[PDB]
Formats: structure tokens, C-alpha cells, sequence
């Protein structure tokens, strides 16, 4: 019951700060409009940086140095990756401390090294592929050993990041799916780059081996009856969580690959999910503008809330180095959460 | 910090400096060759302009 | 383990413990002092030079791409 009180305190009068971004001051001036979006938001591994990209085209990055974003510098940058094209996915390159990979639904993958002394985001390199190929998702092996780029259909590329991003291998999606017109919806890496978990739209789930740089199909299981939205992994490495649009959220055992626990209070589709860095609490953002916080070990609801028709598409992410979580606010504005006197659950 | 981790990170920094020097020399040679070719081509353009 | 030995005396073993401790401190401090200064300076300088050289190479590649685009421009001219 300690975790329930902790979450309640994290939802209190204080212990909360508004992330002061461009959209925040925009709403402050125009309220005291059509909300663009938040395409994606992804931390650095060491828990001391953050990056995200709205629909306008501008990607913000913060260098966390304070709790309530007091002394946190902010490198705002205009619509990068072209003037017409906007960013859709980014990976933070766990190898170094500054590099970033960004994709813009085009045939060009941009590698930019963000600098913190100035506000200059200088394009370091651009990678290109076949002219028709339209990739939109990039990922980094959590050891910084492989890079993955995926299309909505009929292309999957793996580069070796060590040897100057030499194109290592590729694969046609129709060889992985073997169904009628499947479109990969979400990808994820295993803890320590050894396997790639892919969730198609027709419902299937595939596990590809990427040991020595040669992709191969290990297995395919008919997990869900609708498109798979998100795929997350437990940090301790014992189970991986699958959330779908048919209203189900399962947790699969890693050693044996069989369903072990099911979330049953759900009655709506899932838009995203996330699990804390301690592998203890599981946050589900359903489609009825509502968030839930479940317990991983037992599987019973321990906290609920209600978005109340503010920023229809929400986002949730748990810090990789503290028990804090960034959650969307009212009008596409981010809202930090903490307790200001508890860095981790154990200290509580 | 501990002595084992100290020696480990020292060896890692040494290897990183070595690899960085090697890659920097390689990239410098490549950029020099490409810039030489580009200047050989652009000599006529500069003479015309 | 030499403490609970049958014939050994305590004072000599305590002295050996003192010597071991001093050796550990000395080795750790020497390695740390060597690792910090010179390695940090050299790594920073080499990193800056490598970034500059990679930027120059990317500029040369951009010039080659510009020549390739000028080819298509001259083709459109016809």
C-alpha cells in the first residue's frame, strides 16, 4: 500500500511543475487554437536529457539539471529535417552523450549532434537508401551496437553503428508477415541487442534474431485479434508486456513465451503504456481519455485518473533513473510529476 | 572510485584516443583527396568567374 | 588467514596489513591521477579534430552531390 500512497502524493496540490515550452507560453498568451501534436518523446538512457517533436516541425530538447525545470537549458530549433518534412521518430544513441538519429517519413535518416554551450543543432550526417523507400521508425540497440530502420511496408534495415553505420543487412516485410497486407505498427528491442520484437497490424507478433548482423525469423505467435499498439519490456528482464487495440494488455513470460498475467478491468483500446524503471508499476493510457496505474506483480488496479477531454492524444513516460513521470497536460502541454523528497521508491 | 574500475576506464580512454586518432587521420586523408579533386575541377570555374 | 595460523604473531601481520593498505592507496591514486588529466585533454582535442575532419568530409560529399545535381540541371537545360 506504500505505492498507492506514493502515487496519490504524486497527484497532489504541489509536487507538480509545468514544463515551460513554446506551446506553454503560447497558450498562456492566447488564453489568459488547433493543437498540433506531440509526434514522439524519448529520454536519454542516463536520465539527464529529454527530446520530443511536435507536429509543427520543431523538436525541443532539455538538459535536465533541476526538478521543476528551473536551471534546465533548452535548445529550441526550427523545423529540422527539411522545411516541408517533419520528424516522426528519434533515437538517442546510447553510445555517446550527444548524437541523435531522426527520421522524417522520407528516405533520409539524419544524424545530428546537439550542442549545449550554444543553441546550435548541427547536422552531422545524412544516410540514404532506395528512392522509393519511405522509412519512419529508427531504433538503437540498448548497448549501442545496432541500429534499426523500418518502413510501413516492405523494408527493414539494420546498420552496424560501430563501423561507421555500414549497411549490415535488410529484409522484406512480406517475408516476415506472410499475410494479407500487413503494416508494422510498433517495434522494440530486447534487453541487450539479441532479438527484435515486431508487432504487425493483422495481429501477429514476430521475434527476429539479430545476433551477428543477419536477420532471421525465429518465431511468430498469433498474440492478439487487433492491431498491436505498443510493446514494452521489463527492466529486470523476466517478462515483456504487450498492449493492443482490442482492449487487452498481456504480460508474456520471457523464458517460456506463454501468457502469464492479463489486465481485465480494461474495456477500451490502448494508445500507449509504460513501466517504471523498477519494474513495479504499469501505466496504461486507454482511448477513452483515461489513465490507469496497475501493479505488475499482482495485477490489480491501484490508481485511476481521468484526462477529462484535455489533449485527446496523451503521452506517458517514466524516468529511466528516478520514479518520476512526464505526462501530458491540458492543451498539448507537458506536466512533470514528482514528490521532491523521494528520488526512488525504495527511499520511500 | 575503485582501482579495478580506474584501470578499466584508463585503458578504455587510451583505446578510445587511439581509435579516434586513427579515424581522424583516415577522414583527414579522405577529405584532402576529395578537396584536391574538387579544387582541380573548380579551378576552371574560378578562372571563368 | 594468517591471523588464525598456529605459530604466527599478531604484530607482524598487523604491519603487513598496514603495508597492503598503503600499497592499495598508492596504486589507486597513481592510476587516477594519470587517467584524469592527460587522457581527458587528449580525448577532448582528438574528438574536436575528428569532428572537424568529418565535417570537412561531409562538405566534400555535399559538393559531389551538388555536381551530381548540376548534371541533372544541365540535362533539364536540353
Amino acid at each position: 500500500s506504500v505505492t498507492s500512497k506514493y502515487l496519490q502524493s504524486t497527484f497532489s496540490k504541489g509536487n507538480t511543475s509545468h514544463i515551460e515550452d513554446k506551446r506553454f507560453i503560447h497558450v498562456s498568451s492566447r488564453s489568459h487554437i488547433t493543437p498540433n501534436e506531440i509526434l514522439s518523446l524519448k529520454f536519454h538512457v542516463s536520465g539527464s536529457s529529454m527530446a520530443y517533436s511536435r507536429m509543427d516541425g520543431s523538436l525541443t530538447v532539455w538538459f535536465i539539471k533541476d526538478a521543476s525545470f528551473d536551471k534546465s537549458v533548452e535548445v529550441y530549433i526550427p523545423d529540422c529535417c527539411g522545411s516541408d518534412k517533419l520528424a516522426t521518430d528519434l533515437s538517442w544513441n546510447p553510445t555517446s552523450l550527444n548524437q541523435i538519429a531522426v527520421v522524417s517519413n522520407s528516405s533520409e535518416i539524419s544524424l545530428l549532434l546537439i550542442n549545449e554551450k550554444s543553441l546550435t543543432a548541427s547536422k552531422l550526417r545524412t544516410l540514404s537508401l532506395g528512392s522509393k523507400t519511405k522509412v519512419n521508425t529508427c531504433l538503437y540497440d540498448p548497448l549501442g551496437n545496432w541500429l534499426l530502420a523500418a518502413t510501413k511496408s516492405e523494408k527493414i534495415y539494420l546498420f552496424d553503428v560501430k563501423k561507421d553505420h555500414s549497411s549490415v543487412c535488410s529484409l522484406n516485410i512480406s517475408d516476415i508477415s506472410q499475410e494479407d497486407n500487413d503494416v508494422v505498427y510498433s517495434l522494440a528491442w530486447s534487453n541487450g541487442g539479441s532479438h527484435i520484437f515486431i508487432g504487425f497490424k493483422s495481429g501477429y507478433l514476430a521475434i527476429l534474431k539479430a545476433k551477428h548482423g543477419i536477420l532471421e525469423v525465429c518465431t511468430k505467435i498469433k498474440a492478439h485479434t487487433g492491431p498491436i499498439t505498443e510493446i514494452k519490456m521489463d527492466p529486470w528482464g523476466r517478462n515483456f508486456i504487450t498492449g493492443s487495440i482490442d482492449g487487452n494488455c498481456y504480460v508474456w513470460n520471457m523464458k517460456s513465451l506463454c501468457c502469464e498475467l492479463i489486465i481485465n478491468d480494461l474495456n477500451s483500446a490502448v494508445t500507449t503504456l509504460d513501466v517504471c524503471h523498477l519494474g513495479k508499476i504499469l501505466g496504461i493510457c486507454t482511448e477513452d481519455e483515461m489513465v490507469y496505474f496497475y501493479d505488475l506483480n499482482s495485477g490489480n488496479l491501484l490508481h485511476s485518473k481521468s484526462l477529462a477531454n484535455y489533449k485527446t492524444d496523451p503521452v506517458l513516460k517514466f524516468y529511466p533513473d528516478k520514479s518520476w513521470y512526464i505526462m501530458s497536460g491540458k492543451n498539448d502541454t507537458l506536466s512533470n510529476h514528482f514528490v521532491k523528497n523521494e528520488k526512488n521508491l525504495i527511499t520511500y | 572510485k575503485g582501482p579495478k574500475e580506474l584501470e578499466s576506464i584508463n585503458a578504455s580512454m587510451k583505446s578510445d584516443i587511439e581509435n579516434v586518432r586513427q579515424e581522424v587521420s583516415s577522414y583527414k586523408e579522405k577529405w584532402l583527396r576529395d578537396a584536391e579533386i574538387f579544387g582541380k575541377i573548380t579551378s576552371i570555374f574560378k578562372e571563368e568567374l | 588467514e594468517q591471523y588464525c595460523a598456529p605459530d604466527t604473531d599478531i604484530r607482524g601481520v598487523d604491519a603487513q596489513i598496514k603495508n597492503y593498505l598503503d600499497q592499495i592507496k598508492m596504486a589507486r591514486a597513481k592510476f587516477g591521477l594519470e587517467n584524469k588529466y592527460s587522457l581527458k585533454e587528449r580525448l577532448s582535442t582528438l574528438t574536436k579534430e575528428l569532428n572537424h575532419w568529418r565535417k570537412e568530409w561531409d562538405d566534400i560529399e555535399m559538393l559531389m552531390f551538388g555536381d551530381d545535381a548540376h548534371s541533372m540541371k544541365k540535362m533539364i537545360q536540353k
